[PDB]
């Protein structure tokens, strides 16, 4: 971003909270070593949208110095034969290439919904197509680079498998 | 054939050069289209799942009344043009719908119901083969007749003896399988029943035990749930807002359809009331009497001895009494049946279906 | 439920001493067991399995084997699968 | 077979009509009958295996070996995991099944037909992964040490026509 | 005489990029029949001279020309499988005791 530090921001604990487990494996990752763990790339935002949460990208991961791909979800949708999850596969290819890069969520419901009645016309390819994204937090790619960050506008039916403790971990509210 | 000679001689002639014209038209492709609309100027729409694209003009062979909007037609073998027409035919893909047999029956079982059983004749069966009475007097005679009540007590048999004395095409549809969770197939399928059917006058066509549909209480469209009020609303259109010269004929036997009625039945489209009735002595002796015309008994027991004192047993309470006193003497392999599997049979059935309210005096 | 429609529903027996040796006289073909299995007694010890589960507790009996890794199961490799199976069914 | 050389089509088979004819069907989903080469090996058929045609005479070309193996479907194995099965406890009772419903009816094929009861063919586990219901799954491959493939159906399958079967078959 | 004239054949057969094979559901008396493409649409073609439109069964896999579509010879029978999923079992495994009571 062309733009200086957080003025929506102000929140110390919180916002110095998710540069913890940014900027510790850019330089030395020597603390989850001794700890033997893996590291978090856990963020979640829930609250209203547009305040306080979405600039957050443009802001606090415009000064750390690293890739910052914006992935729209309605870019991604594909109306025509989808390929949705499977662009996405291409574009963790920077990862790997360039270590410092940042990928952002912003403000998506609509994977939230799980539709327990499983009544849907296009959206139980929705489901579907969720499932390769879950392979990135799953299989065989293990970085620590590239940080999960999802928003969302209300805690309703969205699915509790992406909301494990190891994919998300840092829950900012908009007190 | 006589004509062979002299009539024949400046036939062929031009009836082989034509076949090779069609050649020339035809090949053997004879790709299957789709004809969405006609143009007067002679033009066409190509339809395959290969996404055609052509600006194909209509050939001859072909009139004004044959193509049709949407039904398949063949065509030209490079233009794609147009050429012939596809014959329907079999069972067409839309939903269940019977075609013809010859069933057999008659009034026998249903005997002493005839008070009932005249009336239903009046404004059915009367109103078919005799296509007159209406020039003469000028009343347009009841589409369809609405029964509620027990069915298969012959009430309900009753309506499948009517079908054979039609001596014409029948038909039944289905009635529940509109209830689907899905929102929306209730209107669609019903008015494809009757638009491609209407070719074929005699109908006749027959639903049994609808419990869902008519919900309406104080206002015309409530809040309820999608999956009910809108299917029968597209009963207000056939037996309403689009009414055909008497060909369709729609009959519901049902439970109770008191609530369920003037969502639909409408002041004079179909007048019919008919409730099931407890049999005096005189039903029951013809109900049970003619049943046992074909069956064997012992001869020292009479029929009538259990049809002075019994409660409310109708012509499908009999069916099983003497199925189930039928297999009992079967296993003997013995014709006829003895007085112990009468009363047996009676006690089953009466402790099983049959049950009052306990309500006495009043 | 019509008198003709439906002419009779048939009610079969419940579970018993007699009725949980059901399968284990019949399913014992195939699966191979030992000369001191009683049929009866064995299923003296057990509860709440006569068709479906009988055929469970026989196949869980094949897994006990499995860890010795013998060619027979005997009646001490059946009390393994008799509360094991209980377990997943008293839940809920 | 000089004459088919490098223009080769991937074709899939269907099943055989006569002695050097036969159809063969193709990955544009149409099929094409041509003649079988008589050098060709005909007992290696199987209707998974994909064959070689031809662009213009799109003509049978050469019997595929067993190399024909396609990476658009990424067929490959596990180099090195590292999730252990030995540190992941308090399952056991019921990870009892990792070497009995895996590594047994590879090794021994004897012990179920001394028992007489159906294997453990047919494994599904439902429940949230990530958990240690996956964390068990990556183990396996370090009680194994052998060929493994873990490959997540999800739109893997394709959303038009030919793509789809790709991953249907040969898999 | 036969092998390596068979191997030149192989030359002149294969110009043409294959055939088709589709279901017959009828015939006509046209001397045309149609056959049913599975990947394609319904379309009526026309036979040989060594095969007849009464010898055409119902649903019978067939040869059929590339350009041309025309039908060479019947090449098989009607396919074993039936429609999609087939439960029906006559005399199935269990036939005097496998469930007691």
């Amino acid at each position: 971003g062309e733009i200086t530090f957080d003025g929506i921001g102000g929140l110390t604990e919180q916002i110095r909270e998710l540069r913890e487990v940014i900027e510790l494996p850019l330089k030395n990752p020597e603390i989850f070593q001794r700890v033997g763990i893996k590291p978090p790339k856990g963020v979640l935002l829930y609250g209203p949208p547009g305040t306080g949460k979405t600039l957050l990208a443009k802001a606090v991961a415009a000064t750390i110095g690293a890739n910052f791909i914006f992935s729209p979800a309605s870019g991604i949708v594909d109306k025509y034969i989808g390929e949705s999850a499977r662009i996405i596969r291409e574009m963790f290819a920077y990862a790997k290439e360039h270590e410092p890069c940042i990928i952002f969520m912003d403000e998506v419901d609509a994977i939230g919904g799980r539709r327990f009645s499983e009544g849907t016309s296009a959206d139980r390819e929705i489901q579907r197509t969720l499932m390769e994204l879950l392979t990135q937090m799953d299989g065989f790619d293990n970085l620590g680079q590239t940080k999960i960050i999802m928003a969302t506008n209300r805690p309703d039916t969205l699915d509790p498998a992406l909301l494990r403790p190891g994919r998300l971990d840092r829950k900012v509210e908009i007190p | 054939f006589v004509s062979n000679s002299e009539i024949l001689k400046p036939f062929e002639k031009k009836q082989e050069e034509e076949k090779k014209q069609l050649e020339e038209i035809r090949g053997n492709p004879l790709s299957i289209g789709t004809l969405e609309e006609i143009i007067d100027d002679d033009h066409a729409i190509v339809t395959s799942p290969t996404m055609p694209d052509y600006y194909v003009s209509i050939l001859s062979f072909v009139d004004k009344e044959l193509l049709e909007p949407g039904c398949s037609v063949l065509l030209h073998h490079k233009t794609m043009s147009i050429v012939g027409v596809l014959q329907d035919d079999a069972d067409p893909m839309v939903s269940v719908m019977k075609m013809d047999k010859s069933p057999t029956e008659s009034y026998s079982d249903i005997g002493g119901l005839e008070s009932q059983i005249q009336e239903i004749k009046e404004s059915v069966e009367l109103p078919l083969t005799h296509p007159e009475l209406y020039e003469e007097m000028g009343i347009k005679p009841p589409k369809g007749v609405i029964l509620y009540g027990a069915p298969g007590t012959g009430k309900t048999l009753l309506a499948k003896a009517v079908a054979n004395q039609t001596s014409a095409t029948f038909l039944r549809i289905v009635g529940s399988e509109l209830i689907q969770k899905y929102l929306g197939d209730g209107p669609r399928l019903c008015r494809q029943i009757f638009k491609v059917a209407g070719e074929n006058a005699p109908s006749i066509v027959f639903i049994d035990e609808i419990d869902a549909i008519g919900t309406k209480r104080y206002d015309s469209n409530s809040g309820g749930e999608r999956e009910i009020q809108r299917t029968m609303l597209e009963l207000l259109n056939q037996l309403d807002g689009f009414d055909d010269r008497g060909d369709v004929k729609v009959i519901m036997a049902t439970n109770k359809i008191e609530t369920l009625d003037p969502a639909l039945i409408r002041p004079g489209r179909i007048d019919r009331k008919i409730l099931f009735e407890n049999p005096d002595l005189s039903t029951k002796k013809k109900i049970l009497g003619i049943h046992t015309s074909k069956m064997n008994l012992s001869e020292d027991v009479n029929l009538e001895t259990l049809v002075t004192t019994k409660d409310d047993l109708s012509g499908a309470d009999i069916q099983a009494m003497c199925t189930e006193a039928g297999l009992l003497a079967l296993r003997e392999r013995r014709m006829q049946v003895t007085a112990e599997d009468f009363k047996q049979a009676k006690e089953r059935v009466m402790k099983n279906k049959v049950e009052e309210n306990l309500e006495g005096l009043y | 439920l019509r008198p003709g429609r439906i002419d009779r529903k048939i009610e079969f027996p419940p579970p018993s001493v007699a009725a949980r040796a059901e399968i284990l006289r019949i399913h014992s073909r195939k699966m191979n067991l030992t000369r001191g299995i009683n049929l009866r007694k064995v299923a003296e010890k057990m509860n709440g399995c006569s068709g479906a589960d009988v055929k469970g507790v026989c196949t869980e009996a094949g897994m006990y084997a499995l860890r010795e890794r013998r060619i027979h199961v005997t009646q001490e490799d059946f009390e393994l699968a008799v509360g094991k199976v209980m377990n997943k069914n008293q839940e809920t | 077979k000089r004459i088919q050389s490098v223009p080769l089509v991937i074709g899939q088979f269907l099943e055989p009509i006569d002695q050097n004819t036969g159809i063969v069907s193709s990955t544009t989903g149409m099929s094409y009958v041509v003649r079988i080469l008589s050098t060709l090996d005909r007992e290696l058929l199987k209707p998974s295996m994909s064959v070689a045609l031809h662009r213009h005479s799109n003509a049978l070309v050469d019997i595929l070996p067993p190399d024909s193996d396609s990476s658009i479907s990424v067929m490959g194995e596990n180099e090195k995991p590292d999730v252990t099965y030995a540190d992941v406890g308090g399952l056991d009772m019921q990870k009892q099944e990792i070497r009995e419903a895996v590594e047994l009816p590879l090794v021994q094929a004897d012990l179920y037909e001394q028992i007489g009861i159906d294997p453990p063919r047919g494994v599904l586990l439902y429940g949230p992964p990530g958990t240690g219901k996956t964390m068990l799954v990556k183990a396996v491959a370090n009680s194994t040490k052998a060929a493994f493939i873990r490959v997540n159906g999800s739109e893997f399958v394709h959303k038009y026509l030919g793509e789809g079967p790709r991953m249907v078959r040969d898999v | 005489n036969d092998k390596v004239r068979f191997i030149k054949d192989e030359l002149r057969l294969l110009q043409e990029p294959g055939s088709y094979v589709g279901e017959v559901i009828k015939i006509v008396s046209d001397k045309k029949v149609l056959v049913k493409v599975q990947p394609e649409g319904k379309y009526i073609v026309d036979v040989a001279k060594d095969i007849n439109v009464k010898d055409l069964k119902a649903s019978q896999r067939v040869c059929l020309r590339s350009d041309s579509y025309m039908l060479h010879k019947v090449l098989e029978n009607k396919a074993d499988p039936l429609v999609s999923l087939m439960m029906v079992e006559k005399v199935p495994d269990s036939t005097y005791d496998m469930v007691g009571g």
